[PDB]
């Protein structure tokens, strides 16, 4: 086609989706990770995670307002990945890398798994 | 705006 | 903070949101523009348009599944802007520029209004 | 990945 493109558009959309999340506006699911709860938008979760994409395209699970993650999942690891989904920013630190990598593998977030593997390999 |  | 950032993340999220729209997955509103209907995600509309941001933060309108636009709004102009919201790509042409600009003014999409004004000024 |  003969389209023009606004470079910052995708980043501006994501910033606004994060602002809606922070104000709990039109959030339609709560992700339960052991004792912790995280409110989010199903569409953002699906757009970022192979696991959520599978869950919310399921004819029964698409209608659930609560999703319980595997008890082995670390809430802080999930929190870091949820923030990444809404911001493109990953708070990767020596103290959380193992939990973040395990959570990203479970959530099927290949690019996060990739950088975790690379950061781990550099430290050995 | 750019030509993509 | 000491975060790392994935450059293509925002673009990949938007591509997936557009894929969900094309397959009518978790779309929660229909925008009626005279004889035409457009299914979309309320959160994407709010993230792109000052008018939809106002509409879906309203305590009554947030719950509506159908939104009827002003009868003066051109469906093709709306279609072009809806595609832009989900892709960052604007199909701006001599034959549609006036309709696109009027629709963008109504929808409160300042960056689109700006490029329409600039393209019009260059042709006079 | 980059340093933002
Ligand atoms: N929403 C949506 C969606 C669609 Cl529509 N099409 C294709 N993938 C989608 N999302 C999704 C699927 C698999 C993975 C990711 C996202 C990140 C990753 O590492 N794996
Ligand atoms: N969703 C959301 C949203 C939030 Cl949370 N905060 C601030 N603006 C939001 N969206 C929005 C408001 C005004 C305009 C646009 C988008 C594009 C434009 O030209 N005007
Ligand atoms: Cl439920
Ligand atoms: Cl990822
Ligand atoms: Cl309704
Ligand atoms: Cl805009």
């Amino acid at each position: 086609d003969s389209c023009i493109q606004f470079t910052r558009h995708a980043s501006d959309v994501l910033l606004n989706l994060n602002r809606l999340r922070s104000r709990d506006i039109l959030t339609d699911v709560v992700i339960v990770v052991s004792r912790e709860q995280f409110r989010a938008h199903k569409t953002v979760l699906m757009a970022c995670s192979g696991l959520f994409y599978s869950i919310f395209t399921d004819q029964l699970k698409c209608n659930l307002s609560v999703i319980n993650l595997d008890p082995e999942i670390n809430p802080e690891g999930f929190c870091i990945l949820l923030d990444f989904m809404y911001t493109s920013r990953l708070n990767l630190r020596e103290g959380n890398i193992m939990a973040v990598m395990a959570t990203a593998m479970y959530l099927q977030m290949e690019h996060v798994v990739d950088t975790c593997r690379k950061f781990i390999k550099a430290s050995e | 705006w750019v030509i993509p």
